[PDB]
This record gives C-alpha cells, structure tokens and sequence, in this order.
C-alpha cells in the first residue's frame, strides 16, 4: 500500500486568497494522482485527475501540479462555497489509497450571534421531561460560550451543544444548546436564562423567560 | 441523467452480516467498473475494491478480502456488496462509484457516486423520535426538536422543501440515554407569523416514522 | 450456383472492403490494455489488379471513431472513444 | 461514432467476405495468369472474447466460379473452378 | 449455338493484300482465344497464330510475323486476319478456330471452326460460269454442267436444298484454257419426271452469279 | 519447330476392322497431342485431346495412347462414315504443328457402275461448243476405264475425268468423263459412245446415242 500524506490537515483563508494543498506519496507514482472535494453530507466530487486535468464542470480556479512524490492542489481565488474537505488519490498501484484529508475553512469578518430561547412545549412536559433550547444564529468565529442559569443559579452538567458546519454562502456558524430537566425540576423554578459570550458581543447577551409567561 | 442509488444500510449486530445494493440508471451498467468506498463517521476515505461489470470479476483491497463479497445482477443493473463477521470499525457510510468514460488514456478516478448508505454495527434497538415545537415568541426564529431516536439518520424539511433559506438543521448529539437528539430551526419574517404556515417534516426511515409538526406562536395566559 | 466470369471480376477488383483489424496492431504502444472487442471492422483496400505488377493501394483516407472497452487487469474497466484509419478510394499502382 | 455494442457485434468471429488469391488455393496451376487473380469467398474472420481463443471454421462448402486462364504465348479461355467457403465459425483455443 | 462465319476471300494479285474476317456468335467473344489455321488445296494444315480476344495481344508463328496481322473488333465480335505481299504459296483455305472451355486443365485444341474462305493468289480475271442442262419402275439421271469459270469455288444445290438424296457434285476440273468446269447430277425415279420439277441452283460468288436452271426431259 | 510424322500415309480397311494410326514427334511432347478428323469439304473436327481424352460427341470406338515421341490413334471398329483424313497436332511448344495426315478408305464388296451418256444441250451448241458427258455412278473399287468413241474412232486427248470422294454411307465412288469438241467437229459425226471397263463388269459396257435423234 502506497501512503498519501496531505498537509496541512486544516487551513483557514479569506475569500480571494490563493490556497495550496500538498500531497506526498510514499514512493514515485508518476502523475497518477486525482483530487476530490467533499462537502458536508455529500459524496466526494472529483476535481482533477491525472495530476492537472480539470474535470469538466469544475471552476478553473482549481488546478493541480507535481509529479514523482510531490503534488499540489491550488485554489487561485477562495470562494465561500469552497468550504470542504479535499482528498488526493493515487492510482499507480492497487489498492487505490487516499490522503488523510485537508479541511478548508473560510475566514471572514466578525459577526455576533442573534440569540433566541425556546421554553419546553406543553406536549413534551406531559412525557415527564422538559428541554430548554438556546439558539445562536449566524456568527463568526466558531468559539462561543453558553451558560444556563435557573433562578440565577448557574447550571452545569445538564446541557449539550451542537454546532453547524460553516455556511456555504455567508461563512457563518450556528449553535444550539439544549438544557434537560425533569418535569419536576422545571416547575420548581421560574426564571430561565442563557448567557452568551462571543467576540462579536462587547459584553455578554442574555435571553430569558419566566415559566408560564409570554 | 446518470445516477447511483444505494440501499440496504441499517443496524446490524456485531458479528452479523448484510447486503448493500447499488442500483444504476441512465447509462449502460455493463460498460464501466463499479467501485466501493467507505467512510467512517468523521474519518477519511477507504477503497474497498471494484468489480468488472461486463465479466463479473471482482478485485478486493487486501484488508477486505475475507469478509466482503461483490456480485452483480446485470438484468437489474445493480451491484451488491455483502459483508459478514462485522465489527464496530466497519460502521461507515458505504459508497458505490462508477469509473468514467475515457478520452485519451485510462485514468482510474471515481466519476459518479451513490448518495451513500450508512451501516451501524450495534445491538441496540430501533427507536423512533418524538417531535416537539420550538414556538416563536423584525426576524423570528422557530423550529422543532426531534428527540430520542436511534439510529441515525433523520431528515428534516420545512413545508416540504418550499422553505429552504434560513434553515439550520444541527447535527445530532448523542444523549447519555444512548439516543440521538437534534433541533431544526428556521428564521422567518416576524410579520408572516399570522398568515404563513410552518410545518416541519421529519422522516426516520429506520423506524418508518414520518411526522409533520405544525409550529405556530403560543398563546399564553400571562404576559410579562 | 456458378458465378459468371464478368460478375466475379467486377466483385474482386480493387476497392475498399470491410476488413477486421487487430486493435493492438494499429496501436502497438498500448501494451498494458485488454481491448473489447480486440479488433474493429474498417474499410481497407482489397481485391486484385489487372496484372501482377500492380497493387491495390489507398488514394483517399479518413478516420472513424468507435467506442472500445479498455480493461487493465485488476485496475479498471470502462468504454471510451478510439480513432481508426479507413480507406475511401483505391487505385492500382506499380510496386 | 460507432457504439460499443455494435462494434462488438460486428467484429465477433463470423464468416466475412475475403478476397483470396487464386494461386494460393491452387498451387499446382503454376504456368497460368488468372483473371481475376483473386476471388471473394466467405472465410472466417474477426475476433474472440479473449486472446487465448482463435476463430476457425466448423462447416464448409464449395462455390463454383468462372475464371479466365491465360498461358502467355499459348492460349486463353474460361472455365469453372471450385473454391472452399466457410459457413460457420467457432472460437476455439490455440 | 456456337458458330464462326468467315468472309473476305477471293482473288488477290501476287504482291497484293487483303483482309479476312471471322464473325463469332452464340458465345462471349472475349472469353476464348481465337486461332487462325490455313490449308493449301489438297495439302495439310498450318497454324498461323492466335490472338487474345480479351487484351488484343497477338502471337504469330514465326514464318508469318512479317506479312500477317491479327486484329479484333470486340464490339462486333469479329476477328480479322490481314495479309500482304502475298505469293502463290499463300493460296489456301483460311480457317478461324476458337479455343475450348476448360475443365481442370488447359489443353490447346481447336473447338469450333469457321467454315473457311478460299484465298486465290493470281492476277487472272474472274470468269462467270455458263450453266447447261444434262437432260434425263426405273431410275433416271439428270444434271447440269457448270462450264468455264474462275476461280473456285462454285456451289450447286437441287430444288433450293429440298433434294439431296442421290446428288453427286463432282470435283472441278481445270481445263487447258485455265478455266474450271464441273457437273452436278442426281438420279431420280423415272415416274417423277412428269410430276416433278428439278432446278439446279448454281452459285459463283466471285462473279456475282446466281443461276436457277430448270432441267427437263 | 516440332515435326510431326504420321504413318501410314493412307490405308484401306473393311467395316469392322481395327485400324491403327501412329504419330512420331521430332522431340518429346509429353502428352500434349490431339487428333482431328477432316471430312471432304469440311473443317477438321477434334476427336481426342491430351493423348487420350475423348471429346464429347465422339463415338467411343476412337481412342488414343502414347507418350513422349510416339502416339497412336485406334478405331476399334471401322465404320463407313469414318472415311476421312486424320491429323495429329502437338501443343507442347509454339508454333502448334500438325502431321501430314493419314487418308482412311473403306474397303467393301465390288459394285459395278451404272452408266449414262448425255449429248450436248441445245443451249450449249448455240454458243459454239459441244460437251458430251459420261457418268459412272456408285461403283467400287475406284479404278475404272472410260474410252470415248466417235463414229467408232477411238478418241484421245480431248476428254477429262472427275471422281467423287468415297460416299460416307455406302462407300462407293462416281466418276464423270467429259468429251469436248467444237460444234463443227461435233456435227461431222453420227455415233457418240463411251465404253466403261471395271472390275465389276465381265464385258465392257457401252452407252451411245445418235446425233440428232
């Protein structure tokens, strides 16, 4: 088995920047090397084959070069929709083998999250559990902090977060934080808050509601 | 249009076996070799091998030779990948991908892929989700909470695909109960909350659960 | 039946005929592939000339494109387009 | 462009019209000029599904053709000559 | 039916020239080689040569290269033999003859022959014959006398060819005058000399003679 | 030039006899030898080619053999119509050459001639000549004697004879003798006779006429 090493493993660049990704083979493979782009939730898509042949339908800002054991994929002007993992593939000897991947993130201007909070539904409260959800919409960069407070008491251990993939048009992220309580603990307390800390906010933003009031 | 549609993914117990199928359409199935490629959750790509669709002759990557079997049904233009003695490390999305038309010399890249089909090596049972409204309280946020299902995946759309901009369907998080949970939210103009209807469409195929939850603003009996 | 003299001579005279040509001979540099089919039907000059000092040779030529399956064993299998030389007109000329 | 299936079907082992040199088929007729010097016969040709196989006749018949014979300085006349045709071909190993 | 019909013969002067023709019918003229053969009166046979009717290529017996020429008109299916510088030893009947269909191998025999045309090399003038009658249960003899003609030949028939039984047409005899004479006779039943007309038809083409003489009691 | 020589030059045989004709060539011609038959006033007709291949239409009583320089034509049962001259022909090398020919006569039983005499016609006398014709009809053998007598004077030097070829069905000959005289000499005499002598007549036969009756 020929081993393909890619570097870097991830990189961050602005829209318009020239991006370059290298592939290294454990032994000479001639020009028998392809490149693929894989966007979140989709099968990989061939960009270039035979080192430098642009596949039909692929923007000309993708190009390849190299030979022997060294290969380069170039993106001459990085576009928001080039968020993806990029893989190289040799076909000099079976089995065909791939490099480990390069994650390309887009760098953009700071954007603050829009924050919303959702009380548990009534239908869920029957079943004996209550979920409180905090949503952080369309922000940059990825690092954010969410803290829950119930009647001003900081929670810990009873929440889980989930972050979307970088958006392919505006380069932002969204995040959801879910706080889980039994139906008993949820009615013992009145005021529910999430406090959001993010580079785009000068000071933390808080969203809250009182049990039973719109 | 050239399309590869896979099917057969699902739950299978450690040490068990199943058959994946890759139905081709929109070209002559016999004229291009069919490749199998798998990707474990969050990981890289792994070439399993390929099969000659004209003669039926298979060629396996070494690590796959003992437990993976290729076969054909040319009348139904379908390729099969059968697997047994399965282990946790075989949990992955399995792709079929066809070789290309050549023009000058032959170049073995993967031209058209299937959508992929997910194999989960687990003993746990299938459980369908509960769907709860995230009611809206200017741009308004609303959504629905898809809670306590197994295994992945769930699909969520809004108004049957009519509504696509402003949608975020967060990746599932695994709870301590071993069940998945996810949210799907959409931001919408605050003045459309009266007229416009918002239904969310949840499909959990592993359990034949389809839910449509209409989400609209909650009327409350107190206001702060 | 009997084929009459004038009929035989017209049908055998120098002209392009369908001729099965081995793909590897027209492409001696493709040593690493198996082709299917391994030969193609091409128009080439055939038949005879009015005496032994003449030979049937092409005077006009063209190319035709056919889909050929290439197989490299263990690696891959696919169809694609290959070009082959045809003869469109023939003449009897001295050797 | 000729499509794969059609090229394959037209090129597979079968009797095809083939211009055969008359002296080659009648090497005893040494002093003659033949007109025409070749005849069109159905003979096996084309290819097989793999390089180990060769295309060969399995059923044969004869065809009679009028051929002119000329012994230079002596004479000239036509007559009938019989030739071997192929009716059925099979791929067999070499 | 395959036939070769020749023409062009007759008187020609020593040192002169003439052309014979051989018109072929009933077969494809181009497919078979054409031979020329000659026979001097009362003597043997002599092959002159042959011509390839497909290419036109001639082949001459050596003794005839210098004075004889072969040629073809393939659209008329006719072969020609041209002769000049003629001598008295060229007086003969000239035949054409086609080669045969072959079966297996080529044998150069002469298959179908023309009827032959006599060439007479002489500076004398033609002379047309006068035709006299030889006038007549038993049998009667009758005939006609074909007197004083040159050159050969003369043909005689009876009742336009309807009467051939018991006809004897004698070899011509050369008289001291240099002119030929012959007799043709037939024997018939006496009883028919009343109910039956007997005409002798005499033909000497070199003088354009065509006579029908009735012979009666 | 290859010389072909036949023997004999002529021969007589009876109906039913086996007849043999040979042909010698001045040099080896392998088997490239043909045989022709030529009947009076006709073109030759091929009988046999390639030494011994019988041409279609030719009776099977003809056959040939030989090789090299010696060759033979056999008629296994001579028939009356086999009267003809027979020629061989080599096609080993050009020019094609022929033998001199072998004359074949049929022998048969003696048959006496029928005799007829014809006075000159009134037509002929108009123009000043007299031809007297004597016919000997259908006889065998060919040898015959015709003497002309005018008023009993034996004639000499003023007559010519012609003989037909042997008949192909009955093998007989016929002969004509013509006595030519001026019209003036013709009219100075009364009795014109031809006297025929032949093996089949024990005494001479005389046919005569009287001038002007």
């Amino acid at each position: 088995d020929i081993q393909m090493t890619q570097s870097p493993s991830s990189l961050s660049a602005s829209v318009g920047d020239r991006v370059t990704i290298t592939c290294s083979a454990s032994q000479d493979i001639s020009n028998y090397l392809n490149w693929y782009q894989q966007k979140p939730g989709k099968a990989p898509k061939v960009l270039i084959y035979f080192t430098d042949d642009l596949h039909s339908g692929v923007p000309s800002r993708f190009s390849g070069s190299g030979s022997g054991t060294d290969f380069t994929l170039t993106i001459s002007s990085l576009q928001p929709e080039d968020f993806a993992t990029y893989y190289c593939q040799q076909y000099s000897t079976v089995p065909w083998t791939f490099g480990q991947g390069t994650k390309v993130e887009i760098k953009r201007t700071v954007a603050a999250p829009s924050v919303f909070i959702f009380p548990p539904s009534d239908e869920q409260l029957k079943s004996g559990t209550a979920s409180v959800v905090c949503l952080l919409n369309n922000f940059y960069p990825r690092e954010a902090k969410v803290q829950w407070k119930v009647d001003n008491a900081l929670q810990s251990g009873n929440s889980q977060e989930s972050v979307t993939e970088q958006d392919s048009k505006d380069s932002t992220y969204s995040l959801s934080s879910t706080l889980t309580l039994s139906k008993a603990d949820y009615e013992k307390h009145k005021v529910y808050a999430c406090e959001v800390t993010h580079q785009g906010l000068s000071s933390p933003v808080t969203k809250s509601f009182n049990r039973g009031e719109c | 249009e050239v399309q590869l549609v896979e099917s057969g993914g699902g739950l299978v117990q450690p040490g068990g076996s199943l058959r994946l199928s890759c139905a081709a359409s929109g070209y002559d199935f016999d004229n291009y070799g069919m490749n199998w490629v798998r990707q474990a959750p969050g990981k890289g790509l792994e070439w399993v091998g390929w099969i000659n669709t004209y003669t039926g002759e298979p060629t396996y990557a070494a690590d796959f030779k003992r437990r993976f079997t290729f076969s054909l049904d040319t009348s139904k233009s379908t390729a099969y990948l059968q697997m047994n003695s399965l282990r946790a490390e075989d949990t992955a999305v399995y792709y079929c991908a066809k070789y290309p038309h050549y023009y000058g010399s032959s170049h073995w890249y993967f031209d058209v892929w299937g959508q992929g089909t997910l194999v989960t090596v687990s003993s746990a049972s299938t459980k369908g989700p509960s769907v709860f409204p995230l009611a809206p309280s200017g741009t308004a946020a609303l959504g629905c909470l898809v809670k306590d299902y197994f295994p992945e995946p769930v699909t969520v759309s809004w108004n049957s695909g009519a509504l696509t901009s402003g949608v975020h369907t967060f990746p599932a998080v695994l709870q301590s109960s071993g069940l998945y949970s996810l949210s799907s939210v959409v931001t919408v103009p605050s003045s459309s909350l009266g007229t416009q209807t918002y239904i969310c469409n949840v499909n959990h195929k592993p359990s034949n659960t389809k839910v449509d939850k209409k989400v609209e603003p909650k009327s409350c009996d107190k206001t702060h | 039946e009997v084929v009459k003299f004038m009929d035989v001579y017209q049908r055998s005279y120098c002209h392009p005929i369908e001729t099965l040509v081995d793909i590897f001979q027209e492409y001696p540099d493709e040593i690493e592939y198996i082709f299917k089919p391994s030969c193609v039907p091409l128009m080439r000059c055939g038949g005879c000339c009015n005496d032994e000092g003449l030979e049937c040779v092409p005077t006009e030529e063209s190319n035709i494109t056919m889909q050929i399956m290439r197989i490299k064993p263990h690696q891959g299998q696919h169809i694609g387009e290959m070009s082959f030389l045809q003869h469109n007109k023939c003449e009897c000329r001295p050797k």
